[PDB]
């Protein structure tokens, strides 16, 4: 059945191994042969799979390790709440959120660096933040420095709880294997307990605290006089003075007269004109609706009583003619291998983060988030990068599974077999498309640029010339605009304001949203994204399929997951290891994402954001030039890189100086990485030797013999810096630009 | 007790302790003799 | 051996030798296959009897002071429903010889001596009658059963004088009473949230008017 | 072995065996797990036992006697700020030298027992103590009182540590009380005597 059998004191808490570096691995433990040793110490620190050969210990280590990862997050949260309480103009920000920048960092004045303390207003100074906590603390009705302090302590305590918990469950009472593999109950609790009861509890706090309090601040009152949140929960008559449905108590909920709670549980849609965010009634309803759906879904898989499904039997009924044995056997290979689960989870959590970034800019959920141009740009950019990386990780661990855990004599699967057998078709067809999109997406930009350069602006691809109208997006925009009429009679308005119809929402002389048009200039760039996404898929997919064998090397599996090459024979076999396919994917992931966050930044400044006249005419930040200048490659140079880098470049001598330095500093690191990617090891090894000789002359030759980095480390350092230089350069480019213009 | 001291003697832990002390010292001197473009004693 | 809502798992280990047994256990807890901490069938039994005993004096104090305020010679000042005695300030309080939070720490220290020593005898039988404790060591060794230490300080006259059946009969009475009190205290609470007029009053509300039946009403007030 | 333990019924650590005066088997973190650190730490606890004993005498006795009207001593808390016959700095400097002399020689005895006990000037002034940390001699035992049988010194030394531990808590008592209460230690005693159940940390 399903029970809790654990062990007692597997590994004794002691400090011995803390003074025996490289104890975990048998190879590393003998000592530092050369400096190659101190690099292999960290490269194999967390690879629990290579230390031991059984699933039980690997499990207990990953289970306890997560507790550490969970603990750090709490400590990270604790600082953010603490800092917002002791070093912020939050309470001032609650008075005029429209035109006082959120600041929650203050620097010590040592070497003149107090120039960084910007005049964010509100009688305060400091680094203007952009993570947008302030809109999060207002949407939860905090309205006090004291309440930000107590949660900071509460957040800190849990960190000690988690960190303690990690210790307890690896040294004192560690679970057994049978505990881990019972994945029906695993899903059963997470769906009902974590996901389900998480929302319902939160839908609680919104009903009794965030809603009635924020309804005071939105109504307009000084924060200091809002009765404390435990007054409503005690004095039930106060909730009556706003929400008369709270007189009858919770009995309508029990008599199915649910249309009595219509005051604070609605289906409005749209955005709030006062605060530019969603209607907290909808949000209040939303988590409640989600709560029920998850909770019921929790009760599906059989755990201990008669009722419930069997995850094994579900996978063993779907087998088709084209597919053969179908999903039989996938239960094992998804249960006796952590690298399978980590690869599968990474892709979904990777994808979801992206969808988060597409929704949070079009349905602004927190109050006074819409007119916070510094926040919108950062939050959209941040989760794109997070979403991009995690997807690449799903390729690496899927590739690792093919090399280490896959075995067609015991863990045999049929679908994963058929997929292997026709892999030549899969890559070649994906190869042709990546070429097709390559010619018809970039080429149109090149042809546009050539014709424009020759004085033929009537042969370019644009709205004023040969036209390419996205109709399919223009059609679906139409449908969502008229959905409130027929196909969703409950809704008062559309689910957003970017649908091809409606009206803008103005908050304090700053546009929240308005219908986003889709002309030709948008059609091209959407087919750029379809191109770089496909190419990135090609590299990672090729790595996963060919991680065990190919027509070049027939025994690549025997060489492991990350090996440099197989020598210069057969024409040259540099970079055939699956690790080097993900190594290549990173650049395209860095390429796909970068154009997306360029596309978002220009489209919103040119077509959406911007001030609004008192009369009613709207003037966007860049004057609406995206629809004409974004179709020529030179256009992306003049009017985006050259014209929107002005603020970062001349940011010297004012609080935005720290961005001016990072802008340069990130170039230096980017250009630095090239030394590792372009060159090779055998040159650096020899130059090291001559340097080593001079130290022999003066007797200062070390005993950990100097060595050059290993082949796959020269690449690993090469890509890491390149990514760090590329991402940070955009970081300093964006924040300094948007903070100055809005 | 011996094992704790040995661990505290491994290279990375000394580095942060050593450099941290060095950072504190330089910051203090710049707090007391700031701008310091020349050495005007002799 | 009367069984209530038994289960195949339950009757593999609930042998009935433990007093208060009725073979009711559908959540895998007392299962002896899985024993880390706090899932030992002894410890759970140890926590079962203690919680009951705390309930057996917790319940009576949860209805004594107001009901004794119904006729008794208690001056009405210290005759109050239990939740307004001072435990829950938002329900009310009363000014005792102290001011609160000094009563707490005093209480937590006095409890600390009895509690921790009460814990050690579970870890190390007979230990608490070895180190000097101002005399009294002759008793604090216990009889070897942590839940039933015995001794002239704990079992002064001595019942269960000599009869295991009686003791088994007695301990059966001790748990079923314990279960009765735990549920009862859970009654005095959930009544308070909904009724909000005090425990013993809420029995009169159903006495003078059985048609009250606050279930159907479900009005909430402090 | 069967000596009283801080936590009765617990198993004391092996390196604590009751030999040393004041060994109630208390070392949860094992700071004295290895013999050498124990040896040094024994000294550390010993001297800390003597300083606070004077400090407890230094704080409580004058504040007591000034609370009643017999004298004029101010608060120990602001005792440093007061201006005496010269600047504080030089007196501290003078304190640096002279203490460094004893804290120098004491240091030599610690690292090398028995090599410091003879007077550098008048060599017939040799000190009599044999145990590290117990100098003996006519300066520090004007009548002996340390040269006795065991089970008496062990009693006496335990009467020296057990008081010292009582001091170190008390002076840190006078420390934190002066910070979050506004008055001297004796007031914190009396205001706790008028309403013991009300006037505490919880104001
Ligand atoms: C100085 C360090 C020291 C500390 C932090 C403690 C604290 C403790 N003693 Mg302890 N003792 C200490 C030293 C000593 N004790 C004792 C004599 C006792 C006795 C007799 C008892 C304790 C008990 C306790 C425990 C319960 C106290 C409590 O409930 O708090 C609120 C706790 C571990 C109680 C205990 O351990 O019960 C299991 C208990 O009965 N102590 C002696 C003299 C022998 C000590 C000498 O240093
Ligand atoms: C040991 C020792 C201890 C525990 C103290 C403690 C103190 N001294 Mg003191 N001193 C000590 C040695 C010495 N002091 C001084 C000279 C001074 C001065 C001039 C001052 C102090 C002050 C202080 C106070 C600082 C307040 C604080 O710590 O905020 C937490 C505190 C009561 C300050 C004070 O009195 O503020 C009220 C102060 O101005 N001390 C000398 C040189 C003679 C010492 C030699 O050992
Ligand atoms: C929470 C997600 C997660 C988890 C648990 C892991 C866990 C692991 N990864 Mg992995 N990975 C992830 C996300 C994750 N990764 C993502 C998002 C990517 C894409 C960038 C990768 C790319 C990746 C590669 C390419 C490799 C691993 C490897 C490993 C294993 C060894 C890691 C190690 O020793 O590094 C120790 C930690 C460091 C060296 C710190 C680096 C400092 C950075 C650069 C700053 C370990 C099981 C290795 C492996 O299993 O080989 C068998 C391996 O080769 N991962
Ligand atoms: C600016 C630099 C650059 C360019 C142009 C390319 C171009 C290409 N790379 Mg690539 N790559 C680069 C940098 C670049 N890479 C870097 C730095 C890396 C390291 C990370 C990689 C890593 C990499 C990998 C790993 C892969 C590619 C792939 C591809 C090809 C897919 C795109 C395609 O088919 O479009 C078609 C070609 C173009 C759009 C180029 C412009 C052509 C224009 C439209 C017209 C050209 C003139 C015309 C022919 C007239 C001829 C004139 C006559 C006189 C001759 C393409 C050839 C993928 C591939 O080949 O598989 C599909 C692939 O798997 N590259
Ligand atoms: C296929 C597209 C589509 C989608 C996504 C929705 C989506 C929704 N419909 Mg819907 N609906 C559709 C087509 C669709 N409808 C069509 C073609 C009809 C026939 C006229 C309806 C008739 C309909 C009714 C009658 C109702 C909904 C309702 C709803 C909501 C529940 C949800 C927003 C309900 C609603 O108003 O939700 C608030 C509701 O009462 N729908
Ligand atoms: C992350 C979720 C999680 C999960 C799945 C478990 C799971 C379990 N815990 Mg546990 N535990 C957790 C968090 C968790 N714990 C935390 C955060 C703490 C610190 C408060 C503890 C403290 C704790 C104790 C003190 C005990 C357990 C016990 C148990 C087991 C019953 C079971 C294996 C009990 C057991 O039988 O030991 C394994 C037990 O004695 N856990
Ligand atoms: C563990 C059980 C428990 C707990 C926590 C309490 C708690 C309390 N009782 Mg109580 N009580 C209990 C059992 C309990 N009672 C039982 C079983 C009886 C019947 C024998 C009583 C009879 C009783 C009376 C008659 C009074 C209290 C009172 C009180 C309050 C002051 C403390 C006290 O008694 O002063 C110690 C009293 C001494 C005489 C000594 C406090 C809320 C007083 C009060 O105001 O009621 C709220 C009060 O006058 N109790
Ligand atoms: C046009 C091709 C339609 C493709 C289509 O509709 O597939 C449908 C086809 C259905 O397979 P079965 O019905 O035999 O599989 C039943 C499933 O439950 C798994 O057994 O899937 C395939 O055979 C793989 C084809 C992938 C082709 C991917 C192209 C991109
Ligand atoms: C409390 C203290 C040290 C306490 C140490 C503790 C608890 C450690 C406990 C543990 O390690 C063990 C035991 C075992 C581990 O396994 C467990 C833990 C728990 C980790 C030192 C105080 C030590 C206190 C001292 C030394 C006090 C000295 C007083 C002095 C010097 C005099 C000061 C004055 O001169 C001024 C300043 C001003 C004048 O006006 C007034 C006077 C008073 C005259
Ligand atoms: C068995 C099983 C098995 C399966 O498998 C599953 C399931 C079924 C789930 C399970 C079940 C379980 C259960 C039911 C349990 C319960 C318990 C309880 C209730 C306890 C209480 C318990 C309770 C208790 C102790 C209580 C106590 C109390 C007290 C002291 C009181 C006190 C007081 C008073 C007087 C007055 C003042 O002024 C206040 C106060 C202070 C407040
Ligand atoms: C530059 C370069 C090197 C040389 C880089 C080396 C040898 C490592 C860089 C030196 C590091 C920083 C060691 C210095 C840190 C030591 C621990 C000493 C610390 C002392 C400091 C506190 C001063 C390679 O080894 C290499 C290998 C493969 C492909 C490309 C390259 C490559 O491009
Ligand atoms: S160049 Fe390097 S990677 Fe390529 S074959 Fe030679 S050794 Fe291998």
């Amino acid at each position: 059945e399903v029970k809790i059998v654990v062990d007692r004191d597997p590994v004794k808490t002691s400090f011995e191994e803390w003074a025996r570096p490289g104890h975990f691995s048998r190879t590393l433990a003998k000592g530092p042969d050369t400096t190659t040793w101190i690099w292999n110490l960290h490269a194999d620190a967390h690879d629990f799979d290579s230390h031991t050969g059984d699933l039980e210990e690997i499990s207990r280590k990953v289970f306890s390790a997560h507790f550490g990862q969970l603990s750090i997050i709490f400590l990270w949260l604790s600082g953010m709440y603490f800092h917002g309480a002791r070093f912020s103009n939050y309470e001032a920000w609650l008075s005029d959120p429209t035109h006082i920048g959120p600041s929650a960092q203050v620097v010590w004045p040592i070497v003149g660096q107090e120039i960084l303390n910007g005049d964010v207003g509100g009688g305060f100074r400091g680094i203007q933040i952009t993570s947008g906590f302030f809109q999060l603390w207002r949407a939860s009705g905090i309205t006090s420095e004291l309440q930000l302090y107590c949660t900071a302590i509460g957040a800190l305590v849990f960190a000690a709880l988690m960190l303690f918990a990690g210790w307890f469950h690896y040294h004192k009472a560690a679970p057994k294997l049978a505990w881990f593999q019972d994945v029906e109950s695993m899903l059963n609790h997470h769906l009902a307990g974590l996901l389900g009861l998480g929302s319902l509890s939160w839908a609680g706090h919104q009903i009794h605290v965030s809603l009635p309090i924020n309804q005071f601040l939105d109504a307009g009152v000084d924060p200091k006089e809002i009765p404390l949140p435990h007054e409503f929960i005690l004095n039930r008559d106060l909730l009556a003075q706003l929400y008369p449905s709270f007189a009858e108590g919770a009995t309508p909920f029990f008599t199915l007269n649910w249309s009595k709670y219509a005051e604070f549980l609605t289906f409005r849609g749209g955005l709030d004109p006062v605060t530019g965010g969603l209607w907290l009634t909808d949000i209040a309803h939303h988590h409640l609706a989600i709560a029920i759906l998850f909770l019921i879904a929790g009760h599906m898989y059989r755990t201990n009583w008669g009722i419930g499904h069997g995850l094994k039997d579900i996978l063993e009924a779907h087998k088709g003619p084209f597919t053969g044995q179908g999903h039989k056997g996938l239960y094992e290979i998804l249960t006796t291998s952590w690298h399978a689960q980590l690869s599968l989870n990474l892709a979904m959590l990777g994808s979801t983060t992206i969808v988060v970034a597409h929704h949070m800019y079009s349905m602004p959920p927190y109050p006074y988030l819409a007119t916070d141009y510094g926040t919108q740009l950062s939050l959209f950019t941040h989760h794109m990068w997070i979403g991009g990386f995690l997807i690449v990780g799903a390729a690496a661990h899927a590739a690792i599974f093919m090399v280490r855990d896959y075995d067609p004599t015991t863990r045999y699967n049929d679908l994963l077999d058929r997929v292997l057998r026709h892999r030549d078709a899969i890559i070649s067809h994906l190869n042709w498309v990546c070429i097709f999109l390559g010619f018809h997406s970039f080429g149109l930009y090149i042809h546009n640029d050539t014709m424009s350069a020759l004085g033929r602006p009537q042969d370019m691809f644009s709205d004023t010339a040969i036209q390419l109208q996205p109709i399919f997006a223009q059609w679906v925009q139409n449908i969502h605009a008229t959905a409130p009429g027929v196909t969703a009679p409950g809704a008062t308005t559309s689910t957003s304001l970017t649908w091809g119809g409606g009206e803008l929402v103005a908050v304090g002389g700053k546009v929240a949203l308005l219908p986003i048009p889709l002309g030709t200039a948008d059609f091209l760039v959407h087919h750029i994204h379809a191109f770089t996404i496909h190419v990135t898929v090609l590299i990672l997919l090729k790595g996963v399929l060919f991680a065990r064998s190919s027509r070049l090397i027939p025994d690549k599996a025997n060489l492991g997951f990350r090996f440099p090459c197989d020598g210069p024979g057969r024409g040259g076999t540099c970079q055939v290891s699956a690790w080097d396919h993900v190594f290549l994917g990173l650049f395209w992931m860095y390429n796909a994402i970068s154009v997306v966050i360029f596309h978002f930044s220009w489209k919103m400044q040119s077509d959406v954001w911007g001030t609004i006249s008192d009369q009613g005419v709207v003037t966007h930040i860049t004057g609406g030039n995206f629809a004409q200048s974004s179709i020529t490659i030179n256009g992306w140079l003049r009017d985006f890189l050259w014209a929107q880098a002005s603020q970062v470049i001349q940011s010297y001598g004012s609080s935005l100086s720290a961005y001016g330095l990072f802008f340069l500093g990130a170039h230096f690191v980017w250009a630095f990485s090239l030394m590792f990617l372009f060159s090779g090891r055998g040159y650096w090894q020899e130059l090291i030797e001559s340097i080593v000789w001079a130290h022999n002359k003066l007797k200062v030759a070390p005993a950990t013999q100097p060595r050059a980095l290993s082949i796959i480390q020269g690449r690993a350092v090469g890509v890491t810096h390149y990514l760090l230089g590329g991402i940070a350069t955009t970081w300093a480019f964006f924040l300094a630009r948007i903070i100055a213009v809005g | 007790m011996r094992d704790i001291k040995t661990y505290l003697s491994v290279a990375p832990v000394l580095s942060t302790l050593w450099f941290g002390a060095l950072a504190g010292l330089l910051i203090e001197i710049n707090r007391l003799f700031p701008d310091a473009l020349s050495f005007p004693f002799f | 051996r009367q069984l209530w809502f038994a289960s195949k798992q339950s009757l593999t280990y609930l042998d009935g030798t433990l007093p208060g047994d009725f073979g009711f256990d559908p959540l895998g807890l007392s299962d002896p296959e899985g024993t880390g901490g706090f899932i030992e069938p002894r410890w759970l039994a140890y926590g079962e009897i203690f919680n009951g005993r705390t309930a057996m004096m917790g319940v009576v104090g949860m209805i004594a002071p107001e009901a004794l305020g119904k006729v008794g010679l208690v001056p009405p000042e210290t005759a109050i429903p239990w939740f307004q005695a001072g435990a829950i300030p938002p329900a009310g309080t009363y000014q005792y010889w102290a001011d609160p939070y000094t009563l707490f720490v005093f209480e937590m220290a006095l409890i600390g001596f009895a509690e921790h020593r009460r814990l050690q005898d579970w870890y190390n039988p007979g230990s608490m009658g070895k180190q000097y404790f101002l005399g009294l060591e002759k008793y604090l060794g216990g009889s070897g059963d942590p839940a039933y230490p015995g001794g002239p300080i704990f079992n002064p006259l001595g019942f269960g004088t000599k009869s295991e059946k009686e003791m088994k009969e007695l301990k059966l009475k001790e748990i079923k009473n314990g279960r009765l009190a735990m549920l009862a205290f859970l009654g005095m609470s959930l009544q308070a949230i909904f009724t909000g007029v005090g425990p013993f009053q809420n029995l009169l509300d159903h006495l003078s008017d059985p048609v009250n039946n606050n279930i159907l009403t479900s009005l909430k007030f402090h | 072995p069967e000596r009283p333990i801080w936590f009765p019924g617990s198993t004391p650590p092996p390196w604590l065996d009751g030999s040393l005066p004041g060994d109630f088997g208390f070392d949860p973190w094992g700071l004295g797990s290895d013999p050498e650190s124990l040896r040094w730490n024994v000294q550390a606890e010993l001297v800390h036992c003597r300083w606070a004993m004077l400090g407890a005498a230094g704080i409580f006795i004058p504040e007591l006697l000034t609370k009643i009207g017999i004298l004029n001593t101010p608060s120990w808390y602001t005792a440093g700020e007061q201006e005496y016959f010269t600047d504080t700095t030089t007196l501290f400097i003078v304190e640096l030298i002279l203490i460094g002399w004893a804290e120098g020689r004491r240091w030599a005895d610690i690292i090398k027992p028995g090599c410091v006990n003879t007077d550098p000037i008048f060599p017939n002034n040799k000190l009599t103590g044999t145990d590290v940390g117990y100098p003996g001699g006519l300066w520090f035992d004007p009548l002996g009182y340390g040269t006795g049988s065991p089970e008496k010194l062990k009693e006496l030394r335990t009467k020296e540590i057990k008081n010292g531990r009582l001091a170190m808590l008390a002076v840190m008592g006078a420390w934190f009380q002066a910070e979050y209460t506004g008055t001297g230690p004796i007031d914190n005693l009396f205001a706790h005597l008028a309403d013991p159940g009300h006037a505490t940390i919880f104001r």
